[PDB]
């Protein structure tokens, strides 16, 4: 026989409540009942009511297990999760939907919410997008499970309740590589480092292929050394940020004391209203504090608190700088301007900012 | 406490992934006390013991990765080695396997059982749901565990295949799309289902320069993020009018604020309302969503429907983080979608060939410039493709664009044409 | 002795009109009689009427020693010059405007006009800012004055009148050095080169010096010969920007076939209502056509009759097309989109963007 | 027909150079058989028929510019030579030489005169008024009369200095503000020669990476283009209110549609008219000059006045056409102007250690970066810089702003510090 290769995914379409795959791609309209419970209604007549809860998105498996029973429960044996990890039940009685509620928060302690309505302009935060952190990643700077139960603790009430004028995406990648969604987020989080590299060159003439390792480098800091079969960093060229170290375990730059993370806002991803943005940098830096990162927490607060404070109905937060410019952003914000946040990153092309990175055009 | 640092994070309304460690470790310990055949009982609190150990030096316990992975795939493995694995041994070895997900995260509870089932003989009890891609992540197991765990999945009543990692296509995923959502333009599901089946070997056995991530939004609204996170962003979109429901529209009229909230906050004024008609100027509708979005029982896409396809989107490294730009204004997704898989083998062929080492597909065509890329796919220069004309004259010419003149033949005689 | 040097222009104070001398900055309004004629009343009640004309730029002294006849006929011996090459007159007495008006096309043949109203709305074309072209310069792709008096002849009827309903500028570089204001008009025309050069090596040697030429390349398509001592053109690099050429008289791309204009379009200066912006080619090449010019003089009439055609009070052409779009745009002044036009002019860096090239911020 | 080319353009309405150049060797030839002091006659001639070539020919008929000035200054003359210089002998050498104009370009009769009988003795009697950068342009003449020439201009009645080229301070030029303009924010053309008297030795002897040029307009209409063609453009600015004149815009709006031609028109809705009162709040205006170019009778510039400073203008070559970006959000324009001197200096100081051969200073600031850039003028980073922080996380941080670390030792027992 040999083993099975190559047989991918189960098919999804097995995989739906009876409801969902009759009435597939026959949707009439979806209507936000309370935070966390979205009805969906059929053009059949068929009611489905969607009930969303936030999740660690590190699960047991004896968690998914529970989650397992409670589905067989209440949904007829079928889930799903979101694309921000939140998870959902499917329920065709609405006299159950609050017996399911409760006894996921009691069974698994995951509270319902993360939805917001377009429809009245009230919106939850919902689920912060991400990484391994300290778990699992050999390149980080930052943690990223326990900022992120840091940061939800402190704004618990903004996902279980419709509380913003408008949606609020926070993420957090724990390096540069920013794995996730980090780039394009109303708040990002993301780890730094602040200090160069040590060419460790022993490890580098075992283990380091050094012309890949050289181009990997964005400002052209490094250099072979060929006299020695290693590799010289011009560290008035090095920014940290840890791409070399990717690519070479012979150039280490963590520093404990000095790595941290930087705040972003204002990027979008949605078309609606406005097109598409990168999030900028508002904070430079900020230090790793294990566990409760009171300092970062304080901040990314500090900022949502401000624009919540300031901002209409569906003007997420570059919508509302868009309006009342940078200069009121970092008054209202408490924040300072340094020469940090001054764009430097050279090898971009000014090309790209004429490209049309968005799907808004006429036919 | 053997960890008062993650103790901390037990506290707190919201839920803790130091519980969701604990309960893990204490369970498996539990079964393998119980005589349950788990291979690697210890594997969790091992977890969490080194975790604390980085709550107090600040730093990774994890060192730089040897490569691993399954009978017959150079994918879907990363590895990953405890520095403190004489320390803790349970973790000196500790991959994760990552798992592809079906579409849009359906599941049923027999499928999430047998991953329970597996999982608990294999590796260390933890999971991710998601990974950020969109695969199911197996957290942590022994490179013994890897192929005989593989072969578990297999072999499951419902089975799941490892999914991507290295330069090969990772996973792609999909929103919901119309397994529940009335703004669905395509098939988001069915077309990442079937991307991920057709191009399962590329996926498996990485052979390109870099990455390449594919996403599928089923409108606009982008619920993926596709145009971030994905190389190939395969947007819906819709070519006619919107639907417009009049009754509706007054219903919504009776409490809704249309014109604040509606009129004045489309983009390209596209949308008028006189308290009793609503009028749409479809020509000058960029198909932003936020009117349909505001009055979903009132206004739908348009019939005529496909998707607008956006390269390039990546994070930073090496040239700058990319939110992906219009490829391809319009292309039709339908079954067995012959022209999104002829413009993605016509990429992935000259990527190959002409990529550097590294070098991600947005990089590249900023290398060779939008010409030779449109050239490649075989389509035309379209104004949709930039948000404004060049803002210098420093163009270039094809040879056969100039008039023919005595000095094209002096070009010529010398070899410079 | 020696001769007197570092003396510098003479003083401006000492050769102002009487009028304008007494009444230096302390003017109350300025209020434009009609096309051509700006009246100027001081805060101590005095009344100074501007008058002014179009000038070729070029000038015979003989034409400058007539302008200084009608200059102690109308304005007591003093006139000024504009920053788009313009002469205006200082008339106290208004009767005699329209004499002046008269006598100036009796002698020099200058139209009154060039003037324009923010206040009614109603703009004219005023001159156009051009370089040498033929009559000096050693690097050209097209002639200035040439096309500027073949341009001016057609459009001749925007000038004395005010037909347009916001600020057109017209500007012209002979090649892509890119003299005057010509990244920043609202209609632009820069010669062009679409032919690489052919390297003489004989005058290399002996004129160039080889390494900053090889550095001058703005796209690297310059490489060293080892052997030799010359310089080869890699053709795949090239885009014909002519400034190799500058650097070394042994590198020329002249094509009397393949040189044109490219039409830019777009640009603005003034900070009021929108940012300032750069220009944006439209039409990649239109022929050199002496004596007329007709194909260049086409498109820019086209271009220009098109936005004037549609655009509404103060909105100047750039304006038009934050209204528009690029789509719109092109389909009304009928003109075809290709590959030339997506930028690829690789090393600019994207952080410019991010810069504010603006005097319009708040305090 | 000498000229079947050059004669079909002294047709037509607006008036024609050709008959401008026909007109002055007519008038050269006809003085100097007339015993008039006259060394080039054949100038415009020798002009007009390689002129006619060119038509016939589609380009240009001059060479490259061997060096050639005058004694004691390095700039100021432009050279060149005709390649029909034989067939055409009187364009052998036919080199231009930049005049200094009065700021404004502002003028007596008399002043104008005697630069007329200069030029019409040692040149060709064709001139330029004006130059792009401002200068006058004496058009045509050879090696061994530019001395001579120069020696007259300098001892003229009302003498002229020449203007700058080559690497060195360009000609300063600065719109007519206090002389005609309402809305002037400082003495424009006092500024102007201020600074060119100031820095003469600059401005005549290059010593310099490449050119520096400098342009002062008197309000944010910006009617010298200060901010494209300059590298260093001061733009007049106010700090307070702007002045309103509440009688004066009843009258405007007796008649003006205030609201849709200004109302709605201010970028930041700074601007309210009720019909009985206009209300700006200076908060939110970034002063466009819009509202105050509308009613120029209601509407001034407020009290307290001095200028932007945008650095950088300048054409493409070689890293891309630059609008100037904020340096200074503001400084005081009053005599001696020691507060923009110190700038210039510093700026120039680091400028000609620090830049590449034919580097603008534009360019050195995008190679060493903002922080630098204001460390040489002394000034602290302002959110007014930009029109947005920066899209990436790869900053550079000060090696003082580091905390103290097991880290920062190492490097420092390195030497890497
Ligand atoms: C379930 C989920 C899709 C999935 O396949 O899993 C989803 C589902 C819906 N999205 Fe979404 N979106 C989901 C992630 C997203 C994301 C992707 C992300 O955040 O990473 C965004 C793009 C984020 C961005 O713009 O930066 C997203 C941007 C939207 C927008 C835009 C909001 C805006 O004002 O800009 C709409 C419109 C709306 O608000 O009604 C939307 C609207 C919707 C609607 C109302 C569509 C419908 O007609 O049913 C769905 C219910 C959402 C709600 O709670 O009201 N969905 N949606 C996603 C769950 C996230 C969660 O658990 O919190
Ligand atoms: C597991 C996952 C993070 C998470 O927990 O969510 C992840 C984790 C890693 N990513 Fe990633 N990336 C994950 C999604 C992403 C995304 C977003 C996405 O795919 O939706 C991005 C941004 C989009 C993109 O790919 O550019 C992302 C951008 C990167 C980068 C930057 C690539 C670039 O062009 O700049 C690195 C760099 C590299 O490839 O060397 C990287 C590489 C890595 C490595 C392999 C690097 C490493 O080994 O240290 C990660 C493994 C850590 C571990 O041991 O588990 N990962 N990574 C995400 C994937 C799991 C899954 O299968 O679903
Ligand atoms: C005559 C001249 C000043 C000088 O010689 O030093 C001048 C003079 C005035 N300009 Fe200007 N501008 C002059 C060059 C400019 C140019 C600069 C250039 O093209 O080189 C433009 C900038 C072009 C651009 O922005 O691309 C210029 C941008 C303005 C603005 C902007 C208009 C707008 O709506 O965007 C105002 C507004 C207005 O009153 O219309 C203006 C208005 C004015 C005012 C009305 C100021 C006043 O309070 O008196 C002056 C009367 C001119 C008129 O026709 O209304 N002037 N001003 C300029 C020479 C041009 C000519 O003779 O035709
Ligand atoms: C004289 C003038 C022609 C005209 O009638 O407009 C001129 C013509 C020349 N320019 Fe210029 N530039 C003239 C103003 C400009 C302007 C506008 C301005 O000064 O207000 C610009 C754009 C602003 C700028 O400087 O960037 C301009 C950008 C250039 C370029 C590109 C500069 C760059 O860094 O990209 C070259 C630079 C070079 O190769 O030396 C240049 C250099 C030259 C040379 C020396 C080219 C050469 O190799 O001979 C020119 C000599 C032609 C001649 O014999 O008269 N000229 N040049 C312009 C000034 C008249 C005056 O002296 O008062
Ligand atoms: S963001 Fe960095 S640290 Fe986090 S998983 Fe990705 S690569 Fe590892
Ligand atoms: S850390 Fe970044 S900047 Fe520094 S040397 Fe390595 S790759 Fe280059
Ligand atoms: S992207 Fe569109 S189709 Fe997909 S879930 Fe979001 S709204 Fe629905
Ligand atoms: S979809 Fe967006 S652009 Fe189109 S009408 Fe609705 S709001 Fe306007
Ligand atoms: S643009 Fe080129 S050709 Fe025209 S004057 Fe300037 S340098 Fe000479
Ligand atoms: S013409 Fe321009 S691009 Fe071509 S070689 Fe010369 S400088 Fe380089
Ligand atoms: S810039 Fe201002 S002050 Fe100077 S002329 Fe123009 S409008 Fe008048
Ligand atoms: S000056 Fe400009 S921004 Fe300020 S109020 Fe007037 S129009 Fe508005
Ligand atoms: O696995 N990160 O793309």
């Amino acid at each position: 026989e040999g083993v099975k290769t190559d047989f991918g995914p189960p098919y999804f379409r097995d995989l739906l409540h009876p409801v969902i795959a009759k009435n597939y791609g026959k949707w009439k309209y979806h209507e936000v009942v309370k935070p966390g419970v979205i009805k969906r209604v059929a053009e059949s007549g068929d009611v489905i009511y969607v009930v969303r809860f936030g999740t660690p998105r590190l699960l047991s498996i004896y968690t998914v297990r529970e989650l397992c029973d409670i589905a067989d429960k209440y949904s007829d044996g079928y889930l799903r999760w979101t694309s921000r990890n939140n998870v959902e039940f499917f329920v065709t009685d609405e006299s159950k939907i609050d017996d399911l509620i409760n006894e996921v928060q009691e069974r698994v302690g995951f509270p319902c919410g993360g939805t917001w309505d377009a429809v009245k302009g009230e919106y939850g935060l919902s689920n912060i997008v991400h990484t391994q952190g300290w778990i699992h990643c050999h390149t980080p700077a930052i943690d990223a499970s326990g900022i992120v139960k840091a940061v939800m603790d402190e704004l618990y009430e903004y996902f279980t309740d419709h509380k913003l004028p408008a949606m609020c995406r926070i993420s957090l990648a724990c390096c540069a590589n920013m794995c996730g969604a980090v780039h394009a987020s109303d708040i990002a989080i993301v780890g730094i480092h602040r200090t160069p590299p040590i060419p460790n060159d022993e490890a580098i003439r075992k283990t380091c292929e050094i012309p890949s390792t050289v181009a990997a480098c964005p400002t052209g800091a490094l250099k072979p050394d060929m006299k020695n079969k290693t590799i010289k960093v011009d560290v008035e060229k090095c920014m940290y940020c840890g791409n070399c170290y990717t690519m070479c375990p012979g150039m280490p730059l963590f520093d404990p004391e000095n790595d941290g993370a930087a705040i972003m806002v204002g990027g979008k991803l949605s078309e609606a209203r406005r097109m598409p943005e990168l999030s900028k940098v508002v904070v430079p830096w900020v230090p790793n504090e294990p566990p409760r990162w009171p300092t970062l927490v304080k901040y990314v607060k500090q900022i949502l608190e401000a624009w919540a404070a300031n901002a209409n109905k569906h003007e997420r937060l570059i919508e509302w700088v868009d309006r009342i410019g940078w200069e009121r952003f970092f008054e209202l914000t408490g924040l300072e301007f340094t020469q940090h946040l001054i764009d430097d990153y050279r090898i971009t092309p000014y090309f790209y900012s004429e490209f049309r990175a968005s799907t808004q055009f006429k036919w | 406490s053997e960890t008062p640092l993650l103790d901390e994070l037990e506290k707190g309304p919201w839920p803790s992934f130091v519980k969701e460690i604990k309960k893990t470790a204490e369970l498996m310990e539990k079964a393998a006390a119980e005589g349950k055949d788990v291979k690697m009982p210890k594997g969790a609190r091992g977890l969490l013991k080194q975790l604390e150990i980085s709550y107090k030096d600040k730093k990774t316990h994890w060192k730089h990765g040897g490569i691993v992975s399954v009978v017959g795939y150079g994918g879907g493995v990363i590895g990953r080695y405890s520095d403190l694995g004489e320390q803790i041994p349970e973790v000196e070895h500790f991959h994760t396997m990552r798992i592809n997900q079906p579409s849009g995260w359906f599941y049923s509870t027999k499928a999430l059982r047998g991953l329970c089932d597996v999982w608990e003989k294999w590796g260390s009890g933890l999971t991710n749901f998601h990974g950020s891609t969109g695969d199911i992540i197996f957290l942590g197991t022994r490179s013994e565990y890897l192929q005989p765990c593989f072969e578990d999945l297999g072999n499951l009543e419902i089975p799941f295949d490892i999914g991507g990692s290295g330069s090969d296509l990772r996973t792609p995923s999909a929103c919901m799309g119309p397994a529940l959502c009335e703004f669905a333009c395509y098939d988001t599901l069915e077309l990442c289902y079937d991307l991920t089946m057709t191009y399962q070997d590329e996926l498996h056995r990485p052979m390109w320069p870099y990455k390449f991530k594919i996403k599928c939004a089923g409108c606009p609204n982008d619920c993926v993020a596709s145009k971030a996170r994905s190389d190939f962003a395969i947007i819906g979109t819709w070519k006619d009018d919107i639907k417009v429901d009049q009754e509706a529209v007054k219903e919504y009229a009776s409490w809704m604020d249309i014109e604040n909230e509606v009129v004045k906050l489309c983009p390209t004024g596209a949308i008028k309302w006189d308290g009793k008609e609503l009028t749409i100027d479809n020509r000058e509708c960029v198909r932003c969503m936020h009117c349909i979005n505001k009055m979903p029982k009132a206004l739908k896409p348009g019939d005529e429907r496909g998707a607008t396809i956006l390269i390039g989107g990546k994070a930073p490294f090496v040239e700058g983080a990319v939110i992906g730009w219009v490829a391809v204004p319009f292309v039709e997704v339908e079954k067995p979608y012959d022209e999104i898989k002829e413009i993605l083998e016509a990429i992935w062929d000259w990527w190959d060939e002409e990529g550097k080492f590294r070098e991600r597909i947005g990089e590249l065509i900023w290398r060779k410039g939008m010409r030779e890329f449109l050239k490649v796919i075989g389509r035309e220069a379209d104004v949709r493709m930039v948000k404004a004309p060049r803002n210098n004259p420093f163009m270039f010419f094809e040879k056969d664009e100039l008039k023919p003149s005595a000095y094209t033949e002096e070009l010529k005689k010398r070899g410079m044409w």
